[PDB]
């Protein structure tokens, strides 16, 4: 809800994104959705930063974090890590039907 | 000093190439956990050699003992070298 | 300090030398589940003699004596892998990069010049060593299709293109390592393993439902023993069983009247 919020406001009804969570293209769509406003926000912190270095600070900090490619998806980034981060639900629905087999 | 100091945390290795979730899960919890200490400890001495308003009122912690010393009922420049050969001069005179 | 910070980590590196010679996975290490000798012996309850209460707690104490012997001995792998690995840190390289503070010399000042490049090194390495190329339809190519629908005449779904554009060349993203893009990879998403995960749940909520719904339509007077209340019942005789439940599940099996 704290990731979710940035996005799609604060009552977020939770339930939706965790029975099913935003594809990729999705996150880069409302990642596009609020560009602009960050790209207002960015500018305004810098005119009013304490210093240029501040001013340099936040608009490189922006202009990485407003690339869309640099959202850090964990299933490219480490792919046989998500692989046993969904075996290790599969693993315990496969236990529930080993008993039920068993039954 | 204080460059002094910086210049030693300058040389500190980068620990932010092995916050990777591949080095996460390969290493004992305990290790990756005094690691990730090492890291909190670092930004803490980095934030604290980089506090340069603060030697201002460290200077001003050796001024009045220092110049209470130069308050000398002698001299301002009077030493020990200086009193004991006069001394010297004072003993080894004709009383 | 520092030296304590290089050797641990010279100890991370060794750690994960070590584990990608065994080639392992990464989970299964840190999961006790792996840990478990799920062909223990399994002590029969019918032989413990218990009372009509005492049952659960027997299950509960197996259950957790056999949770404590597979974390122990998790313990006891990290503690063969530590010792495996700090025999092995000492024999290493640390040569790692520095961190990247700016460059002030004694008496000299700092210029922006350089903290600006400070700051370019830290959000250099915000960027991932691994990425979706996700394509932001740049503002050149959007016109221009949205013109080129409009010389057709049907500049009112011009964004229904556009966002057509946008969706085939997200769909197609393909993934870069250092801007070169690698060949041959393939991702499984986390709403695709999420959907596998509900559809698998579904399937075995659906087979637990056709159990008890055999079990209901064969002797349907066993929903009236509630199922946490039902491992409060047993003992180690059957005559032991707790008659909370016995005539009335007596007495309602024989029928409607």
């Amino acid at each position: 809800k704290e990731e979710l919020k940035v996005i799609y406001g604060d009552n977020v009804d939770v339930k939706h994104f965790q029975a099913s969570p935003r594809t990729p293209v999705q996150q880069l769509f409302d990642s596009l959705k609020n560009a602009a406003a960050n790209k207002e926000r960015a500018a305004k912190e810098a005119a009013a930063a304490a210093s240029p270095y501040l001013a340099y600070a936040v608009t490189k900090k922006q202009e990485v974090q407003a690339d869309p490619s640099n959202i850090p998806f964990d299933e490219v980034l480490y792919p046989q890590l998500s692989e046993e981060l969904l075996e290790l639900e599969l693993s315990d629905i496969r236990e529930d039907e080993i008993a039920l087999e068993k039954a | 000093l204080s460059n002094e100091r910086y210049q030693l945390l300058s040389q500190w290795p980068d620990f932010t190439t092995m916050y990777g979730k591949d080095f996460y899960y390969r290493a004992h919890p305990e290790d990756l956990k005094k690691f990730y200490d090492a890291a909190d400890e670092y930004y803490k001495l980095y934030e604290t050699v980089t506090e340069f308003d603060s030697l201002s009122a460290l200077a001003s912690q050796v001024v009045p003992n220092y110049a209470a010393r130069r308050r000398s009922t002698v001299h301002p420049a009077i030493g020990s070298t200086v009193a004991d050969g006069a001394f010297t001069n004072f003993l080894l005179s004709k009383q | 300090k520092k030296q304590a910070t290089e050797n641990l980590m010279k100890l991370l590196q060794a750690y994960k030398d070590i584990g990608d010679a065994k080639s392992e996975p990464l989970l299964k290490n840190h999961n006790p589940r792996t840990f478990e000798d799920r062909d223990y012996p399994v002590p029969d309850f019918r032989t413990q003699n218990l009372k009509a209460g005492d049952v659960p707690k027997f299950f509960d104490t197996v259950i957790s004596t056999r949770a404590s012997a597979a974390i122990a001995s998790k313990d006891k792998f990290w503690a063969g892998r530590k010792t495996e690995a700090e025999a092995a840190s000492a024999k290493a390289s640390a040569a790692f990069p520095r961190v990247a503070v700016p460059e002030w010399k004694k008496g000299k000042t700092v210029s922006i010049e350089n903290l600006n490049t400070v700051t370019d090194k830290y959000a250099a390495a915000l960027v991932p060593k691994r990425k979706l190329a996700l394509p932001v339809l740049p503002e050149g190519v959007k016109k221009a299709v949205e013109d080129f629908a409009a010389s057709v005449g049907q500049a009112k779904n011009a964004s229904e293109v556009s966002e057509l554009l946008a969706k085939s060349l997200a769909e197609k993203a393909v993934v870069t390592e250092g801007g070169k893009v690698v060949e041959g990879f393939s991702y499984v998403s986390k709403a695709v393993a999420a959907k596998v995960i509900a559809t698998r749940r579904a399937e075995v909520h659906e087979r637990l439902l056709k159990l008890w719904a055999k079990r209901l339509l064969v002797s349907p007077e066993l929903a009236i023993v509630p199922l946490n209340e039902f491992d409060a019942q047993l003992a180690s005789k059957f005559e032991g069983i707790s008659p909370k439940y016995q005539e009335l599940l007596s007495a309602v099996a024989q029928g409607n009247k």
